[PDB]
């Protein structure tokens, strides 16, 4: 019994100790993910609080509003993806245009490979020379 | 024959990819289109012409040396 | 399509389209030439006029004190009525009409032609602008009541515009049907989640407090905290999962590629995912071509490869959701059919469980948009105690938690260039769904010998057992199988709601009515229609079943059963009763019509009788959207049970898809098995002392799997041989095939396994030193080990 | 990857972790190394440390090959092979290697610090493979010591080329020379970014120093400079590999009667033509480097390439050649450093001309 | 008992030995994939041996490569770089470029 | 998890009697337990007999009965004393060097800070 019970105690102690080391690791990872949670949440919100949001919330009857309108009124930057030249022809012609009952000014035009394109290059004859998911970001012109 | 054409087309597309040919969007699109066309071919003439057109892509770029690896 | 003369005449009479329109083929298909919808659009105003004149006529009748019933065959195409033969008189101002049959039969045509478009104009005038609605308005209850009173005045049943006030699932369906009809008028931007800015320790937050569904109305969260100091783990999780902050902090997005409703982007650029080709494996190709394979004219070749995918393919695949359309369903026969289908699932058990009883498999996998950056599901599973999960589950039974679903491209082998897509689902959805459904799912999977065959293995004679069980006492048996073109991308959401209703029927005591409704609302908000992060932006999914959830298979099975049952009901009731056989069936049909359109509540005995009749003359073996049917043929000759033309009609008017009959197969023999089921061809050969059925696969797929693989996984099979072991197991039934090429394939696999094993043994014994004391590897090249896989004993 | 025994020339998957260059050692070879010298660290496919959390056992003498993982004595599984037993160390292909004998000298080279000529001479007597290993480890040792040089900080910025500098306290101040290029960084709270690499030189006195500006900044008083590192790369080929020579018309077509006065070293010219490789020792100032041209124009069609380790020496040699050699000569010498100037005749890289010259590095 | 324990240890040692050998094999193969694929491709090319294939292979081996994708229709343009004159007499005779 | 305040050795234990929860390594934790009424020790799991209805908390009387702290009344047949060998079982039970300044720590852990000597 001096050569069987002691090894039994050794085995149970060792397996318990491995288990509780694993548990400590789990606690550490939980703390890390909690910190990531709160830092992400607090850092994302500090880029939205335009007073236009407070305006439109106050105009609401009780406060609750559809989500699909918040970026439709308060958002400052609009990105447009154009399939081909013909769509670009009657959608964003000129340096500025209007959409969603507001004015927008064209700033920067990139292509699929993220290579800046001059507005001169965008022509009917020059069309078969560019990658054609054109991305056109813009500002809330006012 | 046709089965070997299919297999060598698969190999050619595989080797083209890792040389960063997919950065060129239109080039990679044309290569993908040609590769999928051949994998549904019926006679050897269309497979051969599409494959030589595909291989012209590799031949135009000078990333891989021809004569050195052509030790035969 | 073989006989549609009346419809063509009607269409050309009223200037719906010119007669030349019927020359271009597939004018009658939805997927091909989707312009057909613009043809059926020029019939809506006629239907609206007919409805108005029906209301006028009913009002005049109830004023003048007449009693009677109305049927569609009396009204002409201008609204005017006639044939007053069977009307009786009473005291004036007390006459009541009966119109349930009229409306219920008319219902599916309303959305098919889009009758209520004129309600969106300025003054119900097609020559006028649109009603400019207020952006912040999100209630619309009064307009719902106005429309329902203006068009459905005499429908004698309570209609709650907000389904949260209904009394039972029957009321839920009855109200959701009308909701589906009406909400095609209101503007689209006013649907989805409801946000409300709250403050925690002096910090502004945007959360979600409710949802405004297209068919359930408005649901408000019960327990909402406006002001708080510090957040716990569960609240952190539910806030991070919400799309509110991600949507608000993002930028406005306009997408001109697709036609779906965009929401916003998150980064300042757009990803472009591609699928690189596969890897070749020469040595197997040489070994195969040496043994005389791939010769010209031989009946075996390659039809399975790794197709390559270019850049903008993820969006062009998401664009296939445009085939989902709003659709009403006849509420009466729908209630009857769901009652029968509920009668089917009476041999299982479900209920709520605790976090300890849960079972999870393969925890090391992904978890959604938020959360896919930091570990896998194992991390979140371990990090939360059991009380955390219990509290989270209890919370969802009283609130609504919208989530986001990630989209991804698959990487596998098939026989066509069309892409594939999986969908990553958020993790809270997974915990909640598991805790809610796991017991019933296990009960379904374990049970043997039922209509549903999920969880039954094809090895050790299971295939033969199933093929015998479907072969019940059928007088003139035949085999029929059909297909659903684009089942997931064109599912009408009413059936999906009803399916999720059926699964919840077992929760009789574990859950209350309000809790059940909130669980159904959560399910609709999380899986049915919600925000799909594709590429790098957000979109909105109109409907159709997802793929990354845990109950797609059971939902599809229930949907399939419902389709078959309703096709049978439709087929029986469109037959003249004057040429019917022995009284029994004619009496049954009479009873059916009465219990369908005249009786108000349910009648159990007739349900049992009809269920027994279906079991007698219709046997179904059901997998997820795949089924094989054994039906009496003399009955089908007279059109007293289902047939392929009935399925075509049911699909055409209930799923907006035209299932061409060239895809189905019909078998008269029963010696040979089903022509195909789960991509297996059934063969009958002599094993042991008698004849049994064996499932054998197509050879070309096996050969393609052998040749093309990913890298190092099989670029040199010496590292991993269990691949060729597992491939050979599924290739063994090719031996008994009359044609000998398939036996040659099996022998080639055995030869290659032997060669691989011996060359590995040589490689390790020569250049290294010690391998061998006992072989035990003989078994992997004799058929004795393989055929034990089909011996009916284990 | 897997390598080959540095002594037995057979394959190997073990390297000496405590040594510097980590060459591949035969199992018995590495057993001799570990049992006869202080390294107790061997790099197999994985390192050898007691996988118990909280343990720090790195020596190989107390590791037992437990179940799929080795541990210390306090964590060793009961059923466990010892690792370095049977007069050898466990590893791959164990019962197929041979073993060797030059272990003592090998580990002495591995541990010699080259402070005395004793190991310098010992380097030029061992195996050519071991000779190359010794050269590599010597260069690595010298480069590592170069890191000992301290850090320089600006005291004040006066003008274009007036500067005051403070070295670090107690550090060995590196010499100030043209061939020493130093990188400079700026710090902020987020912007710890490079400002440019510059070399410096002493001014007219005091602490006034001059320099050159590669990156054009308005150099503030918050700059510092440290040495720019340069690693070393392994080699594969030996030094003087012979393949003998013939007098069986293995020579090319030489000149016939030209050079006039230097038509004199003739008989040796074809001797080199019939010789794989040879040498010609010469006193200083005597007729070497005119032979750099006599054999050069003796075999004008041959591609004869010279390259000296010293820029001034190679420039002088190529200028001599320029006096009397195939004038379509290009000397592709200097890459994009151009610190110390050279010939001012031709381009930087041609790799086509027969008489190109360059720097060894 | 000692014989059993020692044979158990020998077999477990062999198991670890073979598994780590396979691991090393996988690592080296996936490290060397880069040029093995090129050798692969050229072996298939020199096995298949189609007239136009080997023709353009040799045309590239001498140093005559095109700049665009070779068109297949009668129309559409192709630009090919010929850095010598012998290839002109080989292919470019008169106006009939036989490529 | 951290270095003990008496040994700077990496420990995981804090005295339950001390309000400030000081890190103590097995050797120094044992010394502090036996040197004062600090019979309460907090670790990954609180050193209390987790038996139904039990109340004993001292590490000396506790025994590692299976996967549960146990006294003698609630122990299973197999048990193991935690407070033993001058160092209670726990994290890094080998590398607990022990401390010399123990009694001053005990007096600090027990003085009411009323006499001038406490502030001295
Ligand atoms: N054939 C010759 N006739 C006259 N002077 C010579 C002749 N060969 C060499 N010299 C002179 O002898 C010197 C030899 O020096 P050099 O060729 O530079 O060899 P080293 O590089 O060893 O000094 C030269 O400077 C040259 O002026
Ligand atoms: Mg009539
Ligand atoms: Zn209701
Ligand atoms: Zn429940
Ligand atoms: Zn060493
Ligand atoms: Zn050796
Ligand atoms: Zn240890
Ligand atoms: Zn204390
Ligand atoms: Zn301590
Ligand atoms: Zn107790």
């Amino acid at each position: 019994r001096d050569a069987a019970m002691q090894r039994k105690l050794e085995k149970m102690a060792d397996q318990a100790m491995t288990q509780m080391y694993k548990q400590a690791r789990s606690e550490d990872k939980r703390a890390k993910v909690t910190s990531a949670m709160q830092t992400m949440l607090f850092t994302m919100l500090r880029k939205l609080d335009n007073d236009a949001l407070n305006n439109i919330i106050n105009n609401a009857r009780d406060g609750c509003v559809p989500l699909n309108i918040i970026p439709l009124t308060t958002a400052a930057k609009l990105m447009v993806v154009i399939p081909d030249y013909n769509t670009y022809k009657n959608t964003c012609d000129g340096t500025t245009f209007t959409y969603a009952s507001a004015l927008w000014e064209i700033q920067q035009v990139v292509d699929a490979d993220s290579k800046i394109v001059q507005l001169s290059e965008i022509s009917m004859d020059n069309s078969p020379n560019l990658a054609w998911p054109l991305i056109v970001t813009a500002l809330r012109a006012n | 024959k046709m089965s070997d054409v299919k297999c060598t087309s698969v190999v050619l597309l595989s080797v083209l990819q890792q040389l960063r040919v997919e950065s060129s969007s239109k080039l990679w699109a044309q290569c993908v289109q040609l590769h999928n066309d051949i994998l549904l071919a019926k006679d050897t003439t269309e497979a051969f012409e599409k494959m030589v057109s595909l291989l012209s892509v590799l031949l135009s770029m000078q990333g891989a040396v021809d004569i050195n690896k052509l030790c035969e | 399509e073989g006989n549609c003369d009346t419809l063509k005449e009607i269409l050309v009479t009223y200037n719906c389209c010119d007669d030349d329109y019927f020359n271009k083929k597939d004018w009658y298909d939805f997927v091909e030439n989707p312009d057909i919808l613009r043809v059926y659009a020029n019939l809506g105003e006629r239907v609206r006029q007919a409805l108005l004149k029906t209301v006028q006529f009913c009002d005049a009748m109830r004023n003048a004190g007449i009693v009677g019933v109305l049927t569609l065959d009396n009204q002409d195409l201008n609204g005017n009525w006639y044939d007053f033969g069977d009307f009786i008189q009473t005291t004036p101002g007390s006459g009541v009409p009966v119109v349930d049959s009229y409306y219920s039969l008319l219902m599916p045509i309303l959305t098919l032609t889009r009758a209520l478009t004129a309600e969106s104009h300025v003054d119900t005038d097609l020559t006028k602008p649109y009603i400019k609605w207020d952006l912040l308005k999100y209630d619309f209850t009064e307009e719902r009541l106005k429309l329902f009173d203006r068009y459905f005045k005499y429908w004698d049943q309570t209609y709650h515009p907000n389904c949260v006030n209904c009394l039972d699932d029957r009321c839920i369906l009855h109200c959701a049907n009308f909701n589906v009809l009406f909400s095609t008028v209101f503007p689209p931007t006013s649907f989805g989640p409801l946000v409300r800015k709250i403050f925690v320790d002096g910090v502004p937050f945007v959360v979600s407090t409710g949802y405004h569904f297209r068919e359930l109305g408005v649901v408000h969260n019960q327990d909402v905290n406006l002001h708080s100091s510090r957040l716990s783990f569960k609240e952190l999780l539910v806030y991070a999962a919400d799309p509110a902050m991600h949507a608000a902090s993002g930028n406005l997005l306009l997408d001109k590629r697709t036609t779906c409703f965009s929401v916003a982007a998150l980064t300042n650029n757009v990803a472009f995912q591609t699928v690189k080709p596969g890897n070749f494996n020469k040595d197997f190709y040489d070994f195969a071509v040496s043994k005389g394979f791939f010769k010209e004219g031989s009946s075996v070749e390659l039809k399975h490869f790794f197709f390559a995918q270019d850049g903008n393919a993820a969006i062009s695949d998401y664009d296939y959701y445009r085939y989902n359309l709003p659709t009403m369903c006849d509420i009466r026969q729908l209630l009857f059919v769901v009652e029968v289908v509920d009668k089917y699932f009476d041999c299982y058990d479900g209920g709520c469980i605790n976090a300890n009883q849960v079972i999870v498999n393969n925890l090391d996998k992904s978890a959604g948009f938020p959360f896919n950056k930091w570990g896998k599901a194992r991390l979140y599973y371990d990090s939360m105690s059991y009380e955390d999960q219990d509290a989270l589950f209890a919370y969802t039974k009283r609130n609504v938690i919208p989530t986001i679903t990630q989209m991804n491209l698959k990487y596998a082998i098939s026989a066509k260039n069309r892409a594939r897509t999986v969908a990553g689902v958020s993790i809270c959805s997974t915990m909640t769904n598991r805790q809610f459904h796991q017991k019933l799912l296990k009960s379904i999977a374990a049970t043997r010998g039922a209509t549903v065959v999920i969880g039954t293995s094809k090895f050790y004679g299971g295939w033969h057992n199933m093929l015998k069980t479907v072969y019940s006492d059928v007088e003139n048996p035949h085999l029929m199988g059909w297909d659903y073109p684009k089942c997931d991308r064109a599912m009408p959401n009413m059936l999906r709601i009803m399916a999720s209703l059926v699964l919840a029927r077992k929760h009789t005591t574990c859950c209350s009515l309000s809790h059940r409704f909130y669980r159904l609302a959560n399910e609709c908000a999380q899986v049915l229609s919600e925000m799909v992060m594709c590429g790098g932006s957000l979109y909105v999914k109109p409907g159709g079943t997802s793929s990354g959830d845990a109950t797609t298979a059971y939902a599809n099975s229930v949907f399939n059963i419902c389709q078959a049952v309703t096709a049978n009901v439709n087929a029986l009731l469109s037959t003249d009763g004057n040429k019917i056989a022995d009284k029994y069936v004619r009496n049954l049909q009479h009873r059916l019509y009465e219990c369908l359109y005249r009786n108000r509540d349910v009648d159990t005995d007739f349900v049992n009788e009809f269920y027994a009749y279906l079991r007698k003359h219709f046997s179904m073996m059901i997998l997820s959207d795949d089924a094989v049917v054994c039906f009496n043929s003399t009955y089908a000759s007279q059109g007293l049970v289902a047939s392929i033309k009935n399925f075509k009609s049911v699909l055409y008017y209930q799923n907006n898809v035209f299932m061409s009959e060239a895809k189905c197969w019909t078998e008269t023999d029963l010696t040979k098995g089903p022509h195909e089921f789960c991509s297996q061809h059934t063969m009958l050969v002599k094993q042991g002392d008698d004849y049994v059925y064996l499932p054998y696969p197509d050879p070309s797929r096996i050969l393609g799997a052998g040749c093309f693989v990913d890298d190092i996984v099989k670029t040199d099979g010496t590292l991993m041989i269990e691949r060729f072991v597992s491939l050979a197991i599924d290739a063994y039934p090719l031996t008994k095939h009359p044609n000998q090429e398939y036996a040659d394939v099996f022998h080639l696999y055995l030869q290659y396994i032997r060669k691989l094993h011996d060359e590995l043994t040589g490689h390790m014994l020569d250049m290294y030193s010690v391998m061998l004391t006992n072989d035990n590897t003989s078994r992997y090249w004799e058929p004795e080990f393989y055929e034990a896989m089909y011996t009916p004993h284990t | 990857a897997v390598g080959a025994c540095v002594l037995c020339n057979s394959q190997t998957s073990l390297r000496c972790g405590a040594c510097i260059r980590r060459p591949f050692l035969c199992c018995k070879c590495c057993y001799d190394h570990v049992i006869s010298t202080s390294h107790k660290l061997v790099l197999s496919v994985n390192p050898y440390v007691c996988n118990a959390p909280g343990c720090d056992v790195t020596d190989v003498t107390q590791l037992y090959l437990g179940g799929m993982s080795y541990y210390c004595k306090s964590h060793k599984p009961p059923i466990s092979f010892p690792l370095c037993a049977n007069g050898q160390v466990f590893g791959l292909y164990k019962n197929t290697c041979v073993g060797s004998d030059n272990v003592t000298d090998f580990n002495a080279i591995a541990t010699c610090d080259w402070t005395n000529a004793g190991d310098y001479i010992l380097a030029n007597t061992c195996t050519e493979r071991l000779k190359l290993f010794a050269a590599e480890t010597l260069k690595a040792t010298e480069e590592t010591f170069k890191l000992s040089y301290g850090i320089a900080t600006v005291r004040e910025v006066l003008s274009d080329r007036e500067l005051h500098l403070s070295w670090e306290v107690g550090k060995p101040r590196p010499p100030l020379n043209r061939n020493y290029v130093f990188t400079g960084y700026r710090v902020t709270k987020n912007s710890k970014v490079q400002i440019g690499e510059y070399t410096f030189e002493k001014g007219d006195y005091g602490d006034a120093v001059v320099y050159r500006g590669t990156t054009t900044y308005k150099l503030n008083v918050g700059d510092y400079f440290v040495l720019t590192s340069h690693t070393v790369m392994p080699l594969s080929a030996p030094t003087l590999v012979p393949q003998e020579h013939y007098v069986r018309i293995t020579g090319l077509y030489p000149t016939l009667n030209i050079s006039d006065e230097f038509s004199s070293n003739v008989a040796n010219y074809q001797k080199v033509g019939m010789q794989k490789y040879s040498t010609l020792q010469g006193p200083p100032g005597t007729g070497k480097s005119h032979f750099a041209i006599g054999l050069a124009l003796y075999y004008p069609s041959a591609r004869i390439v010279y390259t000296a380790c010293s820029h001034a020496a190679v420039d002088a040699l190529c200028e001599k050649a320029l006096k009397y050699l195939p004038i379509d000569k290009c000397s592709r010498i200097i890459p994009a450093r151009a610190r110390v100037e050279c010939f001012d005749k031709f381009k930087v890289n041609s790799t086509l001309e027969q008489y190109v010259f360059c720097t060894v590095n």
